[PDB]
């Protein structure tokens, strides 16, 4: 089975951290073809000898694009503001992100962003 | 002098209160004619200014607030009931309009009277499922006599502590009730989790118990009604803080709701789950079509559970235990399929979460195997 | 319009019973309105496939606050054509002394006559002309609302005496039900009188009826708040 | 699992030592891959001619760095009051120190100390 990989719905919180203005949550429309990429696992391993690992910690990140909604500054998008994230594919998958963080802001032309989240954690809620 | 241009407003009081009062506790009992207050009406209580002009001298009221007073000195906005008087002691059923949207957390009702004791239960109870603004707190009553009265009178009623007292305490048992409660209350205003049991945080303080050589109940009927819910005192300090909670509904065994500590934590994160939802006020909800289009503030039960599921396995820890399975005990059960397009009403998205409560320290029983070389 | 959807008693509903909850639901209520309610027994009749509902449904009105009220009810009887006189002093037993401002609200006033209210007490009412039946027109006896009913007869010999109406009532026969949808619908009446804060309790019983006549009956239950503003 | 080298729990109780106050024991996470280094035992050795060695007395030391917890004041950390410290890594070993100093602080920016505790003697577990 496993219906056609794709997103259906973006939503998005943000939240000022200056004023502690809260914005949505608004939906989003992606810009193209390609889905936003994940990372569930608060600790990275590293290659040690001998088939042993060092596990330290290391935080869940996301790479998002969306299309700037022009009700919204593009500053919230570059790393302005505190953003809180939502995916739903159409499989039935949703990954739910809060209190993430804007990092690493990357040049943008202010239509089209590619927005890199990092958070504490992602939550899943695999499909039925 | 100086401060003679404004901009500084001395205000020297010895007397100062800058603490955000809370936690109210009311307390209920019998009055005497010499009280010039309000039979059966909520009455509050600034400090001991009043003590028998509004009570009564001898009141059991009067002496069972005055422990009260005794016991903590802090943040508690005491409260009263003045029952009157009827022997026949005095039977009210009226609780339901006397105390009104007024949330009392913690209660003390000063009588014996099985009756009494099941209303003001029944009342707690009414509280705590239904309800309006979702009051809250637990109930403290006392019970005395000899273990087969005392053990059985007390039923599965989870929203009363019930104090045991042996026939020949030597005291009075309001008092003890009385100051129980109140402890408990100041305790717990900011911080819920703290078990209030042993000899450090439970010693309660004024009641200067004439020294003895012998105790009431003893080791086996201890044992005994410990397994059966019962608040079992040895100055006299408290332990085993728990609830009159042994069974749900035919399944004895169950100890979620076991001790006061779980009850008040339980309310603490019905209040913060309460805080949470509020956010999902005024917003959409597309439950047919689920695409919701680019610039408009909606949800639909899906992303709504995935909310749900993260704020719960985020507050993991403090306010409860890890759940054994996550995308069982939650439940978003809507209905918003049944409500047709002829008629706007929204809003029952009704949700039911299990509990058990973060597991503790207890009994560590040890075995020591002295020898030699 | 309120609509409300029915407990389908399968068995989620409140965790079997483990939950329990099935608080009353709510329905806000302001005095004087007459407002329309609606409850769709579809989730509960429609695994029960058969003939639907039936036309014998049953309600039952308590108040678990009630605040008795201050100024008291009056009736009073005339013939047709001959001008009623009346008094508004007797039905305000005051505690305490003070004054007494008679009122007579446009809004709930007398539906076939003309009400002159005197400057101590006091109405005159003339009946609307070629006219038979009751009527009604509420006082507000110092902003404390009462209601006095007026019985005109048709000269002959009398007319019987109607029973008051309550705070809060349904009317005799304007309930109705759609065997075809599953739903029952009927009307909430709140009198001027009802006091602000007051609370009282509705409770339904509904029958619906398997595929040869058997029955099937179902109760449910609300909470009416006398709110004011809304 | 077996084959992880890293910390799992980290738990230190503070002790004023002039108002005798406690506080704890509050858990800890580490700020970054370097993990908490250890020495036992309490005798330096030292090169002495033809195969000898001088034995001498001295103290079993630790070095652990910590995200500092926005509830203690920064104070505990830097050396003034005694810590109590208990350490557990992946592999079942726990690590126990009592009534430790904190040695020579350090400068700190406030999210991230460096403790280099002093102690008796650190008693190791062996997972079984």
């Amino acid at each position: 089975c496993n219906k056609q990989n794709g997103v259906k719905n973006i939503l998005i919180t943000f939240t000022d951290c200056d004023t502690q203005e809260v914005i949505g949550p608004i939906s989003h429309e992606q810009p193209d073809d390609t889905l936003p990429t994940y990372k569930n696992c608060a600790w990275t391993n590293t290659a040690l000898t001998n088939g042993y690992v060092q596990r330290s910690a290391s935080n869940a990140t996301m790479t998002l694009p969306v299309v700037r909604d022009l009700r919204v500054p593009l500053a919230f998008y570059q790393g302005c503001a505190q953003v809180d994230v939502q995916v739903e594919k159409f499989d039935g998958t949703v990954m739910t992100l809060t209190e993430g963080a804007v990092v690493e802001p990357e040049e943008s032309d202010g239509r089209s962003v590619t927005m890199n989240i990092v958070a504490s954690e992602i939550d899943e809620l695999l499909p039925p | 002098d100086a401060l003679s241009d404004g901009f500084v407003r001395l205000c020297i009081d010895p007397s100062l209160n800058f603490f955000g009062e809370g936690c109210k506790i009311l307390v209920e009992g019998q009055m005497t004619d010499d009280g010039s207050a309000t039979p059966d009406a909520v009455t509050c209580v600034t400090s001991e200014l009043d003590i028998i002009e509004r009570f009564g001298q001898g009141s059991v009221l009067t002496e069972s607030l005055r422990k009260v007073f005794c016991t903590c000195k802090s943040g508690v906005s005491v409260y009263a009931l003045p029952r009157e008087d009827a022997s026949v002691n005095p039977t009210p059923n009226d609780y339901a309009t006397v105390v009104n949207e007024c949330c009392f957390a913690v209660y003390v009702l000063s009588s014996d009277d099985t009756d009494w004791q099941e209303n003001l239960r029944d009342w707690i109870r009414s509280a705590w499922d239904c309800s309006k603004p979702q009051c809250f707190g637990h109930g403290y009553v006392f019970n005395k006599g000899t273990l087969g009265q005392v053990l059985a009178d007390g039923d599965n009623s989870a929203e009363l502590s019930r104090l045991a007292l042996p026939t020949t305490y030597p005291v009075l048992p309001y008092l003890t009730n009385a100051a129980y409660g109140a402890l408990s209350a100041c305790s717990t205003c900011n911080n819920p989790e703290l078990n209030i049991q042993g000899q450090t945080f439970g010693l309660l303080s004024c009641i200067n118990m004439p020294e003895s050589c012998t105790p009431g109940w003893t080791f086996g009927e201890v044992t005994q009604l410990q397994a059966n819910g019962f608040v079992v005192s040895g100055s006299p300090y408290i332990y085993n803080d728990v609830t009159n909670y042994l069974r749900d509904e035919k399944n004895r065994p169950n100890a979620t709701f076991r001790d006061a500590s779980s009850r008040r934590l339980a309310a603490a994160t019905g209040v913060a789950l309460a805080e949470f939802l509020q956010q999902f006020n005024g917003l959409a909800v597309f439950t047919k079509n689920t695409n919701i289009r680019t610039g408009i503030i909606g949800t639909n039960p899906r992303l709504m559970l995935g909310k749900i599921r993260k704020w719960a396995q985020d507050n993991v820890g403090t306010l409860f235990s890890e759940f054994d399975n996550i995308n069982e005990d939650i439940q978003l059960l809507t209905d918003f399929e049944v409500q047709p397009k002829c008629v706007g009403q929204p809003g029952i998205f009704h949700l039911n979460m299990r509990y058990r409560p973060p597991v503790r320290g207890a009994r560590i029983n040890v075995n020591m195997a002295p020898a030699l070389f | 319009m309120y609509f409300f959807s029915v407990d389908p008693r399968n068995g989620a509903s409140k965790s079997g019973d483990v939950c329990g909850s099935c608080c009353c639901e709510s329905i806000s209520a302001r005095p004087g309105e007459v407002n329309g309610v609606m409850v769709s027994y579809a989730a509960w009749s429609a695994p029960l496939r058969g003939h639907g509902l039936t036309n014998k449904t049953t309600f039952e009105i308590d108040g678990v606050s009630v605040t008795p009220p201050k100024v008291s009810n009056a009736f009073g009887r005339t013939k047709v054509g001959v001008v009623f006189e009346g008094t508004l002093s007797d039905l305000f037993p005051n505690p305490e002394g003070e004054q007494v401002e008679y009122e007579i609200s446009e809004l709930n006033g007398p539906s076939n006559g003309v009400v002159e209210l005197g400057a101590n007490g006091a109405f005159t009412y003339t009946p609307g002309a070629l006219f038979t039946g009751v009527d009604r027109f509420w006082f507000s006896i110092n902003g404390n609302i009462g209601e006095y009913v007026i019985s005109v007869d048709p000269t002959t010999s009398e007319l019987p005496q109607p029973p008051f109406t309550t705070p809060v009532y349904v009317p005799a026969a304007r309930r109705s039900v759609d065997p075809r949808t599953h739903v029952l619908k009927f009307v909430l009446g709140v009198s001027p009188a009802a006091i602000p804060g007051d609370v009282y309790r509705l409770t339904v019983r509904q029958v619906a009826i398997d595929c040869d006549g058997n029955e099937f009956v179902h109760i449910s239950c609300y909470d009416i708040s006398i709110g004011s503003c809304g």
